[PDB]
């Protein structure tokens, strides 16, 4: 079971995650996630 | 330094506003569980860059709002 | 045009805007054309958002397909910049904090 | 003006074509003149051509549109036309607009 959909930022986004292990590493925020235009990328690890 | 049965709840709000990025994060141990919880401010980063999409980087469940 | 496409201060901004004439340095006999600034852009940049992509731009119906076309045009357009040029074509370095 | 075919070339300098309906100008004056399709770069800002030394000038900065279009049917004849003329010969380089 592997759910990482692209979702639209919109306004503005919360983000609630329930892990064991911290399996989620991080967030990608782009306007076409590409590399023709900027961006974003957060990586969170120990 | 890094941010870090299911005991962890990791709440994030992101907001790009006049090309100024915030996160406002808190950590709860633990559907949502309905409680009341206020989010501290973590960092402010000047990207400066039009965010239209998001994604989640995985190496359990998250949930997204707007 | 730069407010539009370059750089928007937002309505509310406290600060300074510093600027002094560049003329000496940032000009040259046979032209400075490395300054480069932005005519064509779909929408209006918002406050503090800067644009770096490079793309071909469709200001009419028939698609670019990413070549040069009729309405299609380099977003960027480089500065000319002489030492001949009058006061007000000249160019000037601005800091803004 | 761009919707017409014909049109191909309509390049502006230091102005946006987009924006010309948009923006609002005192007074816009329009050169007409017919030239080979070889020396229609001569007709350029800052652009050193015997037609552009002798014939029409453009200043370095000068704010504007130049509009080309092909002219062989309505100025190609059998027989052809001897009656358009280009100054070969001055003893100086026209100034801008002269
Ligand atoms: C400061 C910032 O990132 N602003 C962007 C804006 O440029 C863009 O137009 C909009 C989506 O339409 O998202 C927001």
């Amino acid at each position: 079971r592997f759910d990482n959909p692209v979702l639209p930022f919109n306004d503005g986004v919360y983000f609630a995650s329930i892990e064991k292990s911290n399996i989620i590493r991080g967030w990608i925020f782009g306007t076409t996630l590409d590399s023709k235009t900027q961006s974003l990328l957060i990586v969170n690890n120990a | 330094q890094p941010f870090l049965n299911f005991k962890n709840l990791r709440e994030f709000v992101f907001k790009n506003i006049d090309g100024y990025f915030k996160i406002y994060s808190k950590h709860t141990p633990i559907d949502l569980p309905q409680g009341f919880s206020a989010l501290e401010p973590l960092v402010d980063l000047p990207i400066g860059i039009n965010i239209t999409r998001f994604q989640t980087l995985l190496a359990a469940a998250y949930y997204v709002g707007y | 045009n730069i407010a539009d496409y370059n750089y928007k201060l937002p309505d509310d901004f406290t600060g300074c805007v510093i600027a002094w004439n560049s003329n000496k340095l940032d000009s040259k006999v046979s032209g400075n054309y490395n300054y480069l600034y932005r005519l064509f852009r779909k929408s209006n940049l918002k406050p503090f958002e800067r644009d770096i992509s490079t793309e071909i731009y469709q200001a009419g119906n028939k698609p670019c397909n990413g070549v040069a076309g009729f309405n299609c045009y380099f977003p960027l357009r480089s500065y000319s910049f002489r030492p001949t040029y009058g006061v007000g074509h000249q160019p000037y370095r601005v800091v803004v904090l | 003006l761009y919707n017409l075919a014909p049109f191909f070339t309509f390049k502006c300098y230091g102005v946006s074509p987009t924006k010309l309906n948009d923006l609002c100008f005192t007074n816009v004056y329009a050169d007409s003149f017919v030239i080979r399709g070889d020396e229609v770069r001569q007709i350029a800002p800052g652009q050193t051509g015997n037609i552009a030394d002798y014939n029409y000038k453009l200043p370095d900065d000068f704010t504007g549109c130049v509009i080309a279009w092909n002219s062989n049917k309505l100025d190609s004849k059998v027989s052809g036309n001897y009656n358009y003329l280009y100054r070969l010969f001055r003893k100086s380089n026209l100034k801008p607009f002269e």
